[PDB]
């Protein structure tokens, strides 16, 4: 009503002739808004208990300082998360049910669980295990014997620590790294700007401004001009809502995929090819981002092959 | 059975579909009461009062409004239909992977380690009963990555090495069932100079007392 | 200007309500609590955290406890994992759990003759 008529009572009374169109539009946008909170909950609220890491970070040479919360900052976000966050008329914007801090707390709980109890906390009570032994189990999961992990523990820890460092440097120097999240922000801003600019259109009326019509014309003449504006503005609003419903469906599908990855990549070890990164999946770590989630996938990739003669049997 | 019979919100997901569709039809029908700028919402009242040229002006207003109302309905149905299709595709996947087999996908077939599932029919939908295995009553044990014996490093073939404070055993991981460490449940790889945290213990060879 | 929302428990429980004035200061309105969502009147703000019942926004939820209260929502029970470098926890027992999952499959098939 306010978008179409502003505070004009003459317009409002004419708008009533169209029935419940405005009720339908308000309802559709409400449904979308509610869904956005559902999407977030499905992805991040997958842990019953809120876990915290120990004061003593002894993980057998494995360094998680870039993904764990940095206590020296008021936001209590990881170094990587800080980087991610710094890289991205009747109209109002509603706040999310969960704040950025609450989402960060969920992420921290998931990381603390994974690091100290592996995948056990995702299928019941958290069972503690030494990190090196957790990694040994994950090596078995990809068909590699556990002695390979233990014999090369220093090498493996170093390769891991180096790879994580590269992620931080890559993001900080790659303007297009977070294009997927930026595209969502840009599309929504563009849609609202279009909707507002449509209020400048005459749609065949003498003026786009209701106050200018009402101050010049008497009732019967004003009504003719107002009807033209109502028709155009109602059509503009219907166009906006339809596009939002279509975009909302796309985002929902993305959120459903993210929720699946949280369960199958973070809360367990996946055997699905290319589902949790390229190579043989070992484990994954979640990081929060503006209107989205970032997964860091750790995989095992074979190197330096040699040619041998083989036989099916001896 | 007792939960469903005492929980009004248990089947909200199916009820929501019914409610949304009923609401959409009620809205579509109520739009027939709108004038859309015409002298009347009733075509018979227009035709009984006005001659052809005058009636046509009034009728055109009703056609425009009613056509717009119908287009709105259909568009919303296409969008809702796509959502239901996605749900049906997921249900079909679960039927195959949860009911017709045992899944290794975490949280795909219930919380815990999936054992099996059973389908039940419902109004406009399907209900799955997921049976899972959930670990309980854990205990703290001391562990080691390997056992050193005769200068060799022994690793578990299937389980994990644990100690009750005085003796070392090997056990399956998801259920405490301690067994004597033997050459039949470990394998040897290299010496004891490499593995960090390796501990000293006897490894029993079943052939020893026989020979 | 702004929207007005009514926060209520079911009429099957109580006839008490709280009113949220969206996007406005509590000073412009004429148990008054200012939130990021707007001014909430009729709900008593408490320092206790509970599971979210009726969502308000920005971490704030309301519930009926008798009168209506407002609080910061809890994300779940706090717990510390027994994280160590030489100790493992192993289940000595188990339980068999049965849970229900409900999915929509189809809609009512309607037809409208244009
Ligand atoms: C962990 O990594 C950070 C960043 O490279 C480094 O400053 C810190 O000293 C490392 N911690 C240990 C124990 O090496
Ligand atoms: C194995 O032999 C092939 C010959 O087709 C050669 O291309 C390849 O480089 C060889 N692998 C190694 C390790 O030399
Ligand atoms: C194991 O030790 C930890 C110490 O952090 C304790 O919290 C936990 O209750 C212990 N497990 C058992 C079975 O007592
Ligand atoms: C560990 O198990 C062995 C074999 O049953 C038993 O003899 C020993 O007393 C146990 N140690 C403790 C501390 O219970
Ligand atoms: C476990 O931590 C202790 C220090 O608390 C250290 O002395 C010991 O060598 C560590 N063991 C392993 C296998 O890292
Ligand atoms: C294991 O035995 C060797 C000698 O065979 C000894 O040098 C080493 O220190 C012992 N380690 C432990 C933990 O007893
Ligand atoms: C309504 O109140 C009655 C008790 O008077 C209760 O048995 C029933 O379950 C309630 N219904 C709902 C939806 O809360
Ligand atoms: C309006 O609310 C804000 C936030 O609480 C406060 O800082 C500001 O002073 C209030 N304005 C008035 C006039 O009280
Ligand atoms: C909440 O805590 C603040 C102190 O931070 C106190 O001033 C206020 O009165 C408390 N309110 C309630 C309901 O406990
Ligand atoms: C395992 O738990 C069940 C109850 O869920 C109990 O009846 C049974 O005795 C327990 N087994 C042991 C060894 O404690």
């Amino acid at each position: 009503t306010m978008y179409i008529c502003g505070d004009s009572t003459e317009c409002s009374n004419l708008l009533l002739q169209y029935g419940s169109f405005c009720t339908q539009l308000n309802r559709a946008l409400t449904g979308i808004a509610v869904e956005q909170d559902k999407n977030t909950q499905e992805v991040f609220a997958q842990v019953k208990q809120i876990y915290k890491t120990p004061p003593i970070k002894d993980f057998g040479g494995f360094n998680f300082s870039q993904i764990l919360p940095d206590p020296s900052k008021p936001s209590k976000r990881s170094p990587i998360e800080d980087l991610l966050f710094n890289k991205v008329n009747g109209l109002t914007v509603l706040p999310p049910l969960l704040t950025d801090e609450m989402i960060a707390q969920y992420t921290s709980a998931l990381l603390a669980g994974t690091i100290c109890s592996g995948w056990t906390f995702g299928a019941g009570p958290a069972l503690q295990i030494p990190f090196p032994m957790q990694m040994a189990y994950r090596f078995n999961g990809i068909g590699v014997t556990q002695n390979v992990l233990y014999e090369n523990q220093k090498l493996i820890a170093n390769q891991f620590n180096s790879a994580i460092g590269k992620i931080q440097d890559s993001l900080s120097s790659t303007p297009s790294a977070l294009g997927k999240l930026q595209n969502v922000v840009n599309q929504n801003a563009q849609a609202l700007n279009t909707l507002v600019k449509q209020l400048s259109s005459n749609f065949g009326a003498i003026s786009s401004v209701l106050n200018d019509i009402l101050s010049r014309l008497d009732k019967p003449e004003a009504e003719v001009q107002i009807d033209r504006l109502i028709t155009g503005r109602l059509q503009s609003l219907q166009t906006y809502v339809t596009q939002q419903l279509i975009r909302a469906a796309e985002i929902r599908a993305s959120a459903n995929l993210a929720a699946t990855k949280m369960s199958e990549c973070v809360l367990g070890q996946s055997k699905r090819v290319d589902f949790c990164g390229k190579g043989y999946h070992l484990m994954s770590f979640p990081q929060s981002a503006p209107h989205g989630v970032v997964f860091l996938h750790v995989t095992y990739v074979p190197a330096q092959e040699k040619n041998f003669t083989t036989a099916p049997a001896i | 059975q007792d939960s469903l019979s005492s929980t009004p919100s248990a089947l909200g997901k199916l009820q929501n579909v019914v409610n949304q569709n009923a609401q959409a039809l009620n809205t579509l029908v109520k739009q027939l009461s709108s004038n859309f700028g015409a002298i009347s919402s009733v075509l018979n009242d227009i035709l009984s009062r006005l001659d052809k040229p005058e009636a046509e002006v009034q009728i055109d207003r009703l056609i425009t409004g009613r056509l717009q109302s119908l287009q709105t309905y259909v568009t919303q149905q296409l969008i809702r239909a796509a959502e239901i299709r996605a749900s049906a595709n997921l249900a079909a996947t679960k039927m195959s992977e949860c009911v017709l087999g045992q899944s290794k996908r975490v949280d795909f077939c219930g919380k815990g380690y999936h054992l099996m599932s059973f389908p039940q029919s419902a109004p406009h939908g399907v209900v799955f009963l997921h049976v899972t295995y959930v670990p309980a009553q854990e205990k703290n044990f001391t562990t080691a990555p390997a056992i050193c014996h005769d200068g060799k490093a022994h690793f578990p073939r299937e389980g994990v090495f644990v100690s009750n404070g005085t003796h070392w055993f090997v056990t399956q991981r998801n259920f405490y069932e301690p067994q004597i460490i033997t050459t039949d449940n470990t394998f040897v790889s290299g010496n004891c100079d490499v593995v960090i945290g390796i501990v000293n213990n006897t490894v029993y060879d079943p052939l020893q007392p026989e020979l | 200007f702004g929207g007005v929302s009514v926060i209520t428990p079911g009429t099957n429980t109580s006839n008490q309500v709280a009113v949220l004035y969206q996007g406005v200061n509590c000073t412009e309105v004429p148990n008054v609590f200012q939130t990021r969502a707007g001014c909430l009147i009729g709900a008593e703000h408490v320092n206790n955290s509970y599971e979210c019942d009726i969502p308000i926004g920005a971490g704030i939820c309301a519930s009926y406890q008798q009168s209506i209260i407002a609080y910061t929502m809890s994300l779940g029970a706090e717990n510390s994992v027994a994280c160590s470098n030489n100790s493992i926890a192993i289940p000595t027992n188990f339980t068999i759990s049965v849970t229900t999952e409900i999915l929509p499959v189809s809609m009512t098939k309607t037809s409208v003759d244009c």
